[PDB]
C-alpha cells in the first residue's frame, strides 16, 4: 500500500480527515498545535493515493504528505 | 519662489532654485537624489560650453565663405575636408590623447575638486566650486562683480546653443546645406524655405 | 653513432636530471599529495587488495632514493625527448 | 604617496607602489606575494630581452624574428636547475644571492622595459614582419605624423 | 510574551515556506509553548491560494 | 552609394541578377496587366504595382545593398561600416524601443506595487499615470543607468524567494 506520513506542522483543522475518501486519517489528541489535535494515518492499508487530504491541507508545506508505493487491490481502487 | 519656466504650477521639491539656471523645469523627473542631480549640473555645464563653441565654429566658416573673405567647407563636411595637417584617424588618437588627460582631471575634480599643475608646480588652481574653476582657467578674471549673475547668463546662453546646435544638426540631416545658408535661405522666402520642404536628403 | 651518441647521452641526461633537479621537488609532491583515497582511506585500506603498494618501489640504495620507478619513469622522459629529437631532425633533413 | 594618478590591501612596503591595481588582482596577500615575485621575474626578463632585441634586430639589419631561426636542451638544462634553486629558497631571501631607491627605480625602469617589449610584440605582429622595432622607431622619427599607428592599416580596422 | 510582537514584520527562514525569504505581518503568537507558535499573514497567495501559516521562533527573522 | 564586395557578395546595384529578378516581376506584372483594358481599375492599379516594384528595386540598389548568386539581398551583419543600416542602426532603435517599453512597464509596476489594492490596478490601468510613466520613460537609458549605479535596479539575493534546493 502507499504511505502517509503527518508532520507536527499540523494544526488540527481535520479538512484532510473530512477529505479522505477512504477513511484513512483520523483526528488524535496532541498537545503541539493550539487546536489540541493532530491527525494520523492508521489505516494506511486503505489509502487509494487520491491525495485529497494534501490538497485540503492548509498548513505551508503541507502537514499531510502521501508517497505512492507498492500497488495493491485496494491502492488500486479496484471493483474487480 | 524662484522664476519658473511653468508659471501656474509650483517649482518641483528636488529643485531648491538657488542652482545657476534653476526655472523648475523637470517634468520627467531625473532630478531625484542630489547626487545624480550634481553629476548633471557638470553635464548640462560641459554640454552648453561645448554647443556654444560648437555652434560658432559650424558658423564660423560658413559666415566667412558666404561673405567671401575665406573660402571654407561646410562643418558637416569639414571632417570629409581634406588637407588637414594628417589623416583624420591620426590627428584624432592624437586629439583623443590629449584630451584623456584634461577629461579625466575634470573628473577627478567631478569626484573631487580638491584632488585636481605639476608641468609648472608653481602654477596651482585656486580652489573654487566644482564646474567653475576660474584662476588660469579665466585669465580676464574680472569676478569681483556679480557672480550667479553670470553663471546665469552662461548657463542659459549654453541652454539656447545646444538647442540651437541640435537644430541645426535635424537641418543639414533634413537639408544638407549649412546653417548659415538655411538660416539666408529662411530669410530670402519664409513662407517657402521652411520646415515642410525639409526631405532627409542624407543623415 | 650519430643516433647512438644523441640517443644515450639524452636517456643518460633525463636520469642525472630527475636524480638531482626535480628530484626533491618530485618527491615534495608525493608527500604533499597522498596516495590515492576512496571515501578518506586508501584503495588499499577499503579492501582493494590489488592496490597494494609493490615492495621493490623502496629497496634502493640511492642517497636519493631514486628507486627502480624512478629509473624507468625517467629513462622513459629520456627515450621520448632522444627520439622527439631524432624525428624531428630527419624531418629538417630529408623533408 | 606616490599614485598612478592623484587622489584615489596595498601598503607601502612593496617596492615602488603606485596604488594601481584596478583590478584587485593584489587584494588576495598570498597572491599578492606572488605577483610581486612574479612582476619581479617578468621585469628582469624584459630588461634583458629588450636589450637582446635592440641589439638582434639592429644587428645585420634586419629583425629580430630574422635571426631567430634538440637544440633546446643545453638552454633547457640549465634554466631547469636555475629556476629550480630559485623556487626551492624562501620568501624574501630567494632573491639575492650576494638601497631601497635602487629597487625603486630598477622596478620602474624594467616596468617601462615591460611595456616596451610587449609594443614590440605587438608591433610585430601587427606589421607584415619586414621592419624591426629599431626600425619602426626610426620611421616615427623620420614622419612621426604620417606613419603613426593609424597610418598602420592593421592595427586598426577602416584603414 | 516571546516572539515578534504584533504587527512587525518578519523574514521567513524556513526553506520549504511558499514566502521563504518573504517579509509578512504577525498576527499572533501562541504563548502557550506551541512548536509553531508565530501566525504570519502575507500579501501574496501561495500554490493553495491561504495567505497565512505557522512558523517556529527560528524560522522568522525581524 | 557603391559598396565595395564582402564576404564574396556583389553590390546589387550592378548585379545582373538583381537586374533579372527585377525584369521577372515586372514582366509578371506585365502578363498580369494584359489581360485589363487599360481604363479600368485593375489597369490601374496594377501599373501602379510596376511602379511600387521598380522604384523598391531601385532604392535596394541605391542603399548599399550586397546580392548573392540568388540574386535577392544579403545583410553584414558583422558591424562593417558600409553596412551599418542594416543591422546595426535598426538594432539601436529597436534596443532604445525596447527598453523604453520595459522600462514604462517596470516604473508603472513598481508604482502601482504602493496601491492600496496592487492587484486591482493591475488590470484596471490607471490611464493618465500609466501615460506620465510611459512618457518619463523616454530617457529609459540614463534612468537605467542611475539605478544600475546606485544599486537600486537589482534587488539583494536575501529578499528574493529561491527554492530550497
Ligand atoms: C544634455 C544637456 C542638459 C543637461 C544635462 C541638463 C540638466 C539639467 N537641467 Mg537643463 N536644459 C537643457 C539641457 C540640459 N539640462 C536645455 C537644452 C534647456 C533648454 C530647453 C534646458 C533648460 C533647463 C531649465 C529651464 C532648467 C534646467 C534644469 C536642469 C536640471 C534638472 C534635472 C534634470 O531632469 O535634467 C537631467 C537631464 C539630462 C541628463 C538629459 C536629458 C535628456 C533627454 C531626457 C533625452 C532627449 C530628449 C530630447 C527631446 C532630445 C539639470 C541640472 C532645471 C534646473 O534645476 O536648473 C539647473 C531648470 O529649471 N534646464
Ligand atoms: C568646438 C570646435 C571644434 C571641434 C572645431 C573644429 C574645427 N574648426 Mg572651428 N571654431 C570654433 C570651434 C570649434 N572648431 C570656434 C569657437 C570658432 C570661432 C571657430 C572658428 C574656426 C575657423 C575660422 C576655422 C575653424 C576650423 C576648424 C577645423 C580645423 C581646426 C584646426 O586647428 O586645424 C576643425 C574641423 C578651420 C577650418 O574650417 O578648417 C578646415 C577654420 O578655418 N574653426
Ligand atoms: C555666453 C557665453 C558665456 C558666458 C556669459 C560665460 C561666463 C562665465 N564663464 Mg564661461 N565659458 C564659455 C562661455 C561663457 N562663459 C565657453 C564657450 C567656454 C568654453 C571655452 C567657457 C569656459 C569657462 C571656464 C573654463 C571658466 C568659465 C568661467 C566663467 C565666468 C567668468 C569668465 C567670463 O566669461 O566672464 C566675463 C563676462 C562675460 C560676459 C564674457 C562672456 C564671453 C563673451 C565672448 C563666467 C560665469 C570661469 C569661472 O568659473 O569664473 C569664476 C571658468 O573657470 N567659463
Ligand atoms: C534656437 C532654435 C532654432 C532656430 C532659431 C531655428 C531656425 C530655423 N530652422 Mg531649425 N530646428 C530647431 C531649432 C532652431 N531652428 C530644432 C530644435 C529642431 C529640431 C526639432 C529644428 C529642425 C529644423 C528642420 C528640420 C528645419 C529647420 C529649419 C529652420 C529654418 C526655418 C524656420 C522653420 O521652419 O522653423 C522650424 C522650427 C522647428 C522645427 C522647431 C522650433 C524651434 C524651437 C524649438 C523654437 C524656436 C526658438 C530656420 C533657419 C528649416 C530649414 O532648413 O530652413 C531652410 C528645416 O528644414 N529646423
Ligand atoms: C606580468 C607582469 C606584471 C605583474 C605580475 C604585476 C604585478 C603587480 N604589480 Mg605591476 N605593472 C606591470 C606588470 C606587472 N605587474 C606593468 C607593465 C605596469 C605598467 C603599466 C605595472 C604597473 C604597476 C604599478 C604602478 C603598480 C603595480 C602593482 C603591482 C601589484 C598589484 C597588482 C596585481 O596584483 O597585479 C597582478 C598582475 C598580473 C597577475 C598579470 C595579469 C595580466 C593581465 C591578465 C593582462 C594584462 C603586483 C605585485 C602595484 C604594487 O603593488 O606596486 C608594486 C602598483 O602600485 N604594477
Ligand atoms: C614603450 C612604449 C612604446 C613605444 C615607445 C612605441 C612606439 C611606437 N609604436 Mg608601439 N606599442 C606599444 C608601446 C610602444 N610603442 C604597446 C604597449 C602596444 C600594444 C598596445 C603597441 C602597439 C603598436 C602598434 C600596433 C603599432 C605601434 C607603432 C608604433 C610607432 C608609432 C605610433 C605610436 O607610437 O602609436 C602607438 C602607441 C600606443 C598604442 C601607445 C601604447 C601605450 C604606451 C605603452 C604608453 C607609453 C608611451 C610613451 C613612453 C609615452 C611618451 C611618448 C613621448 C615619447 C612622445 C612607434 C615606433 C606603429 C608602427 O610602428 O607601425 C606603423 C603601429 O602600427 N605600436
Ligand atoms: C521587426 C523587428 C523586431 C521585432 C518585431 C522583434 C520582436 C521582439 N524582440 Mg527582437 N530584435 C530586433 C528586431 C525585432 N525584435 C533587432 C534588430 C534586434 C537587435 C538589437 C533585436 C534584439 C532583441 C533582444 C536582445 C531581445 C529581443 C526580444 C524581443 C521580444 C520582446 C521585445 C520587447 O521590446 O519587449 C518589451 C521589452 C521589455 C520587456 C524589456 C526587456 C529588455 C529588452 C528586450 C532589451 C533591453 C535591455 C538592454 C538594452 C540590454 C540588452 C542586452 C542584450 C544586448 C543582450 C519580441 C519578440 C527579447 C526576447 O524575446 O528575448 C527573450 C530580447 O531579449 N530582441
Ligand atoms: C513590465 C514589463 C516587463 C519587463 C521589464 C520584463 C523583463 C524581463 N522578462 Mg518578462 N514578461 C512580462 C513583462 C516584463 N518582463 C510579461 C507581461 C510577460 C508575459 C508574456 C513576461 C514573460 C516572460 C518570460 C516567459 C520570460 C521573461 C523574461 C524576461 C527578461 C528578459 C528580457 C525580456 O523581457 O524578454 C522577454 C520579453 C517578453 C516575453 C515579451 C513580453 C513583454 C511585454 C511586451 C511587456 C508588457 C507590459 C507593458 C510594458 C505594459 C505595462 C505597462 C503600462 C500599463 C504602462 C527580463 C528580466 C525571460 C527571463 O527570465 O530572462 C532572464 C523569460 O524567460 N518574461
Ligand atoms: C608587459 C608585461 C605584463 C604586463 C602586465 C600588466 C600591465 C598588468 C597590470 C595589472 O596587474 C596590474 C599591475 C594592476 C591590476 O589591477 C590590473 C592589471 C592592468 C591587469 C609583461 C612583459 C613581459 C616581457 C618579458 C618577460 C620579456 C621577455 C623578453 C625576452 C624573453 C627576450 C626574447 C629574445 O631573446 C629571445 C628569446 C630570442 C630573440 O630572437 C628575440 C628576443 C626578443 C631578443
Ligand atoms: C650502477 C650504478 C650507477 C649507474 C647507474 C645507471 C647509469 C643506471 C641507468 C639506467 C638506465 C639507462 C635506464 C634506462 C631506462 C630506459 C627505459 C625505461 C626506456 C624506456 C623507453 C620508452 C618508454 C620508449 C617509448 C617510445 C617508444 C617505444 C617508441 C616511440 C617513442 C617513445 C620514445 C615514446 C652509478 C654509477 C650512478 C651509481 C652506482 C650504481
Ligand atoms: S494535516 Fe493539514 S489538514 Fe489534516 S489536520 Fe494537520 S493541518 Fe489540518
Ligand atoms: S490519499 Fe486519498 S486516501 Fe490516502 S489518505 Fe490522502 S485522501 Fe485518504
Amino acid at each position: 500500500s502507499h504511505a502517509v506520513k503527518i508532520y507536527d506542522t499540523c494544526i488540527g483543522c481535520t479538512q484532510c480527515v473530512r477529505a479522505c475518501p477512504t477513511d484513512v486519517l483520523e483526528m488524535v489528541p496532541w498537545d503541539g498545535c493550539k487546536a489540541g489535535q493532530i491527525a494520523s494515518a492508521p489505516r494506511t492499508e486503505d489509502c487509494v493515493g487520491c491525495k485529497r487530504c494534501e490538497a485540503a491541507c492548509p498548513t505551508d508545506f503541507l502537514s499531510v504528505r502521501v508517497y505512492l508505493g507498492s500497488e495493491t487491490t485496494r491502492s488500486m481502487g479496484l471493483a474487480y | 519662489t524662484q522664476p519658473m519656466w511653468f508659471p501656474g504650477m509650483d517649482a518641483p521639491q528636488h529643485l531648491k532654485g538657488e542652482l545657476p539656471g534653476d526655472y523648475g523645469f523637470d517634468p520627467l523627473n531625473l532630478g531625484k537624489e542630489p547626487k545624480d542631480l550634481e553629476w548633471y549640473v557638470q553635464a548640462e555645464l560641459q554640454h552648453g560650453r561645448w554647443a556654444m563653441l560648437g555652434v560658432a565654429g559650424a558658423a564660423a566658416p560658413e559666415i566667412l565663405t558666404k561673405m567671401g573673405i575665406s573660402d571654407l567647407p561646410n562643418w558637416h563636411d569639414a571632417p570629409n575636408y581634406q588637407g588637414y595637417f594628417t589623416d583624420a584617424t591620426t590627428l584624432f588618437w592624437v586629439q583623443m590623447l590629449m584630451m584623456n588627460w584634461a577629461e579625466v582631471r575634470r573628473w577627478q575634480d567631478m569626484r573631487k575638486p580638491g584632488s585636481v599643475d605639476p608641468a609648472f608646480s608653481g602654477n596651482k588652481l585656486p580652489s573654487g566650486i566644482v564646474g567653475y574653476p576660474g584662476g588660469i582657467f579665466d585669465p580676464l578674471g574680472y569676478a569681483k562683480g556679480d557672480l550667479n549673475k553670470l553663471k546665469a547668463k552662461e548657463i542659459a546662453n549654453g541652454r539656447l546653443a545646444m538647442v540651437a546646435f541640435a537644430g541645426i544638426m535635424v537641418q543639414y540631416d533634413h537639408t544638407g546645406v549649412g546653417p548659415v545658408a538655411n538660416l539666408v535661405a529662411h530669410m530670402s522666402d519664409p513662407a517657402h524655405n521652411n520646415v515642410f520642404q525639409a526631405k532627409f536628403i542624407g543623415f | 653513432d650519430d643516433v647512438n651518441v644523441v640517443m644515450s647521452a639524452s636517456n643518460a641526461l633525463a636520469l642525472y636530471l630527475g636524480r638531482f633537479v626535480f628530484l626533491p621537488y618530485q618527491r615534495a609532491q608525493v608527500e604533499r599529495v597522498g596516495m590515492p583515497t576512496q571515501n578518506g582511506q586508501t584503495h588499499f585500506a577499503a579492501g582493494d587488495t590489488r592496490a597494494e603498494e609493490a615492495s621493490f618501489i623502496t629497496s634502493t640504495n640511492d642517497p636519493a632514493g631514486f628507486n627502480l620507478v624512478d629509473v624507468f619513469a625517467w629513462g622513459s622522459i629520456g627515450h621520448a625527448i632522444g627520439f622527439l629529437a631524432l624525428a624531428s631532425q630527419s624531418a629538417q633533413q630529408m623533408l | 604617496r606616490p599614485m598612478w594618478f592623484p587622489g584615489a590591501h596595498l601598503r607601502g612596503d612593496l617596492p615602488c607602489d603606485y596604488g594601481f591595481d584596478p583590478l584587485n588582482l593584489g587584494e588576495k596577500p598570498d597572491n599578492l606575494a606572488r605577483y610581486r615575485e612574479a612582476e619581479l621575474m617578468h621585469a628582469r626578463w624584459a630588461m634583458m630581452g629588450v636589450a637582446g632585441a635592440v641589439g638582434v634586430e639592429i644587428a645585420g639589419q634586419g629583425d629580430w624574428a630574422s635571426a631567430q631561426p634538440a637544440v633546446i636542451g643545453v638552454n633547457g638544462v640549465l634554466v631547469a636547475f636555475a629556476e629550480s634553486q630559485r623556487q626551492a629558497a624562501t620568501g624574501e631571501a630567494r632573491l639575492y644571492p650576494g638601497f631601497e631607491t635602487l629597487k625603486r627605480k630598477e622596478l620602474a625602469n624594467g616596468r617601462v622595459a615591460m611595456m616596451a617589449f610587449f609594443g614590440i610584440m605587438a608591433q610585430h605582429q601587427a606589421d607584415p614582419s619586414g621592419p624591426g622595432p629599431v626600425k619602426q622607431l626610426a620611421n616615427h622619427l623620420a614622419d612621426p605624423w604620417h606613419v603613426n599607428v593609424c597610418t598602420n592599416p592593421s592595427a586598426i580596422p577602416w584603414l | 510574551q516571546v516572539g515578534p510582537p504584533r504587527g512587525t514584520m518578519v523574514k521567513i527562514l524556513r526553506p520549504e515556506s511558499y514566502w521563504f525569504n518573504d517579509y509578512g505581518k504577525v498576527i499572533s503568537v501562541d504563548q502557550t509553548g506551541v512548536r509553531y507558535p508565530v501566525v504570519v499573514r502575507f500579501e501574496k497567495v501561495n500554490y493553495a491560494g491561504v495567505s497565512t501559516n505557522n512558523y517556529a521562533l527560528d524560522e522568522v527573522e525581524y | 552609394r557603391d559598396v565595395q564586395p564582402y564576404a564574396g557578395l556583389t553590390p546589387c546595384k550592378t548585379s545582373k541578377a538583381f537586374a533579372k529578378r527585377e525584369k521577372t516581376e515586372l514582366k509578371a506584372l506585365e502578363k498580369r496587366l494584359k489581360k485589363y483594358d487599360p481604363e479600368s481599375a485593375p489597369a490601374l492599379a496594377l501599373q501602379a504595382t510596376m511602379e511600387k516594384t521598380k522604384t523598391r528595386f531601385a532604392n535596394y540598389g541605391e542603399s548599399g545593398l550586397l546580392c548573392g548568386k540568388d540574386g535577392l539581398p544579403h545583410l553584414i551583419v558583422d558591424g562593417n561600416l558600409e553596412h551599418l543600416g542594416e543591422f546595426a542602426i535598426p538594432g539601436l532603435g529597436f534596443l532604445y524601443v525596447a527598453g523604453w517599453i520595459g522600462y514604462a512597464g517596470r516604473s508603472y509596476i513598481q508604482e502601482n506595487k504602493t496601491a492600496s489594492k496592487p492587484t486591482e490596478g493591475e488590470i484596471i490601468i490607471d490611464v493618465p499615470k500609466a501615460l506620465g510613466l510611459m512618457f518619463q520613460a523616454g530617457a529609459w537609458p540614463l534612468l537605467a543607468g542611475l539605478e544600475l549605479k546606485n544599486g537600486t535596479l537589482t534587488a539583494p539575493e536575501s529578499e528574493i524567494t529561491v527554492s530550497p534546493r
